[PDB]
């Protein structure tokens, strides 16, 4: 697929959109359907603590299948310690060496030493086989990048707001 | 109906900076996995924290463990407002201390040891006022932020100087103490602390509302099995989650006629006075054995009191009684019968899970070396209850310090720090499981 | 010392021509996986196999399934002799056919049926009066080797012609029928088996050995848990797998009879049990006999209760017999009864968890053929609270369901029969009506 | 790599004019106090871990499969052909049974033709040529079987054939080979 890849940089954020967001004091407030709900899931915890079921072969192969089903794409933001994101559409199947190929052929300088983490706590992204579904940088997911001691000047200079970045990932995902 | 609005819920990360979403929440929110949000509760107290998705929970349900919850001030069930927070600003500085009482026995450098491991590359959100929790040297310290810039929080970055230079500063008394026992300190009870839950969180947390749905609470309720599989802890930790006030009734110390009916009394009222509460009534058995033929035998004067309390509880007292004992047939059954201990759980020997997790709770604070095996101790454990596992792991805590020797009342923080606790400590303290120093207080 | 010399144990392998042996033991005997075997027992019937490896097996260890064991006319803890076997030459022509009592009510090609799919390209090593079993259409058929060339034992591979025309044939004497209960035939009760094994077996089995060692054997011991659990089961399994007569006493049964006969019957059956010993008598619902009764002042023991304490008294070592008694709860029964040296072994035989109910269903489904939607777990996952008789019962049912869904007679066509497919619909049939007929069909 | 040593063999090779092993005696079958204990001992055991319930460490499932691949470095392997010819060879237990395939193509008479490769009984196809031997459990010897769709008799290459070996010298390679030399 084309990762269609964007910069974004929180110094380029041009709205403030809708601030004064006061929230009512009844929003707190807990209700009689609130209080329902609520030991409706502790029963409901109970009952499957006591009767201790298995968690079946074909439950556990219907959530892989239906989440990879709900979720084909995925989009991922890698950022950087001067706070530019590169952002980039990728496959769940795809891995998470392909993303550190996506960063590089972005850098400045390719021959340049990074790694990539999620966190916290800091987890380095060490496997480059495993895939983004098993590493769960999906369906959408932010990694950071660190190195020893970076983008590409020309892709700086086209750089859009985050919440540019934003829109376009939804409309991605539809 | 209205998305933003969310209902506490326990977490299975127990990272302090972490809340975790379902999928489907996160989506309509539009939120990314590992990107900043900002949360608030009813007293408006707000945290900046880091999402991640759970598979488990339902959409209206946010996963939060008790760092956050004390920070936000809120208890499992109550509402909390989400936002989207993709302002957040990297620190210039910030100024963080240790609570007081958390940092007794310890001295040295505090930043090397806690705090700069805490937040190297993790790139953690924070505000002032936050408290939180930085395990390590066989102890959990607690850590205030005084001072954020910018404010009110920031992100602790790489660039971030962390200043932490003055006096460990005094708790709150409105600030929860985070060594107060709670869920989170309970292993291999996960079926038992749910059927204690469906029972009493709801009349303790809402007795208001609970009264409005129509089911009655329960009256008293019964915690059964051997000596230290935790039945005071579970009690203690309903009440502490629940917000409940909590009164230990020592069976065996008020049964050693006169100032005991006093003592029982006041107990009571001590209760209603602080409502909601939990009145537990630690082995029941001292107070009411169970009787043999006693005909004509007039009810002990003690007993006696003990129902006239007992059915002197309404509903609208907000009060209810909990008590432990090894067998319910070592009661009169005149405490076992409805609108008394009319329900009973067990609280039985722990299996091997029950133990791999009590042993991992009671590891949380230790260096543990890479040889140091909790599933092989776990295995090797069978009969051993909760107060054996928290015994075996205090015993390898100072097998480990007894081949490292300093005497004092204080230690240096790297010193204690460089403290590795390995499998032949805990081979020692197997050997010697058969079911000091101030500045360590061991679990 | 004799690393030919072998001792059975249980299959987990379901295979009929499969055993396993620990890899030590088969680097000593420098065996492949996959090689064929000869092995001979004490009464020197010899055997052809496969032998696997086994991570779970003692180095003298040989895991063999029930086919194997009655082949070779052994028992669990019985010596085999294991020599390798590279010989065998593949068959010309075998003579299989179906022994009658296994294939009442069913007509038509056993070979497309049963022995086309058990024998292609399996390359199985056979022995000229070898039983072996093969499952299919709602029901599991034992056919006997009556000849093959060359004889006594080949392959069969791929160009042997095999031939089974001809009549079913008579089952001989000691000829065991597979339909026996044996331990693969209980689920849920792994925990309950071991403790129980551990008690009775050697006694019953090897009884001059067992005085040898000096420990005292259990006099009796009470099964107890809620109807349908598998006590009787259990008890007949270890009778049939330790060679031991079974003598079944019903509680309500021997009380029915007339004050004088019902201790005369009790007399019978500890004698009958005596005569034919190693011996279990199995006393099902205890509590119909002797219950615990309340204190009554002048009250006379019991006549019946009186015989049965005088009869457990009475068993020396040396009769070599053990009681087993089913009741639901200990305290349903006279504390007489429960005093050392009567009744004073116990073992919990309760209702099934989700994976013990797995277990019941998978041995209770073996012989239907389950549709791909079938998903058993799922069935044990809605069965909470059912017991093992409940499980069976549900299995029955959803395939009355199925055929119900396609067919009425005493014969049916083995071709049809087979093409039967159990649909996990079929089992939300019988879930529905699930609350704890046709003559050719037998039904667990 | 790893030297397959490749050998072929066919059961009509064997010799057929040395004596039986001799037979055993009667006593051989006959249990002693000593199989008794060992038995008891076992049902103890089992009794024991059965109450217990222990758990299978993670620690112990990573030790048993280190153990093995130390204890068994190289792995003997046989396809057997239809027409009853060995072919032996010897593999790392990491390699897998795409190797195995290509070794077999190697040794073939018309190497074009189709062929897959499965072990009985049942009757089990090894379809994935991923899995390695180990995870097979083709290991540390095995023997395989060969089938062909349209089984035309040729197979193995004539020239092999010609040093066709007996089953029992096939053994020895394989003894001596295991002893690591
Ligand atoms: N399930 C458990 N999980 C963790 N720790 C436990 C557990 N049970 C007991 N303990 C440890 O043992 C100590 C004593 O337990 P306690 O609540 O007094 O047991 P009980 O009331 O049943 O005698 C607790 O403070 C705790 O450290
Ligand atoms: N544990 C089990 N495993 C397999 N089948 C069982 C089990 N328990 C019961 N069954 C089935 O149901 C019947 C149970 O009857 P029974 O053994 O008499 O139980 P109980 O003796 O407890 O009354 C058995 O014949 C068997 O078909
Ligand atoms: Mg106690
Ligand atoms: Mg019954």
């Amino acid at each position: 697929v084309d990762r269609e890849p964007v910069v974004c940089h929180p110094d380029l954020e041009e709205r403030l959109q809708a601030w004064p967001a006061e929230l009512p004091d009844e929003f707190f407030e807990l209700t009689v359907d609130d209080v329902r709900r609520r030991l409706a899931q502790l029963k409901s915890e109970r009952k499957r603590l006591e009767e201790a079921p298995l968690v079946t072969k074909a439950f556990r192969e219907a959530q892989i299948k239906e989440k990879l089903e709900r979720y084909p794409k995925v989009a991922l933001r890698v950022l950087f310690p001067d706070r530019y994101v590169l952002q980039g559409f990728f496959r769940p199947s795809e891995t998470v060496g392909d993303l550190r190929d996506f960063v590089r052929s972005h850098l400045g300088n390719p021959e340049l030493s990074f790694y990539l983490f999620i966190t916290p706590p800091k987890t380095v992204l060490d496997d480059h086989t495993q895939t983004l579904f098993q590493a769960n940088l999906f369906p959408a997911a932010l990694v950071h990048l660190g190195a020893e001691e970076y983008l590409e000047p020309g892709l700086l200079e086209h750089a859009i707001s985050p919440s540019a970045a934003d829109v376009l990932v939804a409309r991605y995902m539809s | 109906n209205r998305p933003n609005r969310l209902i506490v819920d326990e977490a299975i990360n127990e990272d302090n900076s972490v809340v975790s979403l379902s999928q489907p929440k996160m989506d309509e929110l539009q939120l990314f996995r590992g990107d900043t949000v900002l949360l608030k509760g009813k007293k408006r107290r707000e945290a900046v924290c880091i999402v991640l998705s759970d598979d488990t929970c339902s959409d209206e349900k946010i996963r939060m463990n008790r760092v956050v919850r004390n920070n936000l001030r809120v208890r499992l069930g109550d509402v909390i407002s989400i936002q989207p927070c993709p302002d957040v600003k990297y620190g210039k500085r910030i100024h963080v201390l240790p609570i007081d009482d958390t940092v007794e026995g310890i001295t040295g450098n505090l930043f090397e040891v806690y705090l700069k491991p805490y937040f190297l590359e993790a790139y953690r959100p924070i505000r002032k006022g936050d408290i939180f929790l930085v395990r390590g040297g066989m102890r959990a310290v607690e850590f205030k932020v005084v001072e954020t810039d910018p404010s009110p929080y920031c992100i602790v970055a790489p660039d971030t100087v962390i200043h932490c230079e003055g006096e460990p500063i005094k708790r709150e008394d409105e600030e929860e103490s985070l060594n107060e026992v709670g869920y989170d300190d309970i292993g291999g009870c996960r079926k038992q602390l749910a059927q204690i839950k469906e029972m009493v969180e709801l009349p303790l947390r809402h007795p208001a509302l609970f009264k409005a749905i129509g089911v009655k609470p329960p009256r008293g309720i019964l915690l059964y099995g051997p000596p230290g599989t935790g039945k005071t802890l579970i009690a203690r930790a309903v009440a502490n989650e629940t917000g409940a006030f909590f009164f230990l009734i020592n069976g065996p110390e008020i049964m050693s006629a006169g100032e005991s009916e006093s003592n029982l009394r006041k107990a009571f009222e001590e209760a209603e006075k602080n409502a909601p509460a939990i009145i537990f009534i630690d082995e029941l058995d001292a107070i009411a054995p169970k009787r043999e033929k006693t005909h004509g035998e007039v009810e002990r004067r003690i007993v006696s009191q003990l129902l006239t309390l007992m059915d002197g509880l309404k509903q609208r007292a907000h009060v209810i009684v909990m008590a432990a004992t090894n067998r319910p047939n070592s009661i009169d059954p005149a405490l076992r019968r409805f609108g008394r201990f009319d329900r009973e759980v067990d609280i039985g020997i722990p299996d091997a899970t029950g133990r791999l997790e009590i042993l991992q709770i009671h590891t949380k604070n230790m260096k543990l070396a890479d040889d140091v095996d909790l599933e092989q101790v776990a295995n090797e454990t069978h009969g051993h209850v909760g107060a054996d596992l928290a015994a075996l792991c205090s015993e390898a805590a100072l097998q480990a310090i007894r081949k490292k020797m300093l005497e004092d009342e204080t230690i240096d923080a790297e010193v204690m720090n460089s403290l590795a606790v390995t499998m032949d400590d805990f081979r020692w303290a197997l050997s010697q499981s058969n079911p000091q120093v101030t500045w360590e207080d061991i679990g």
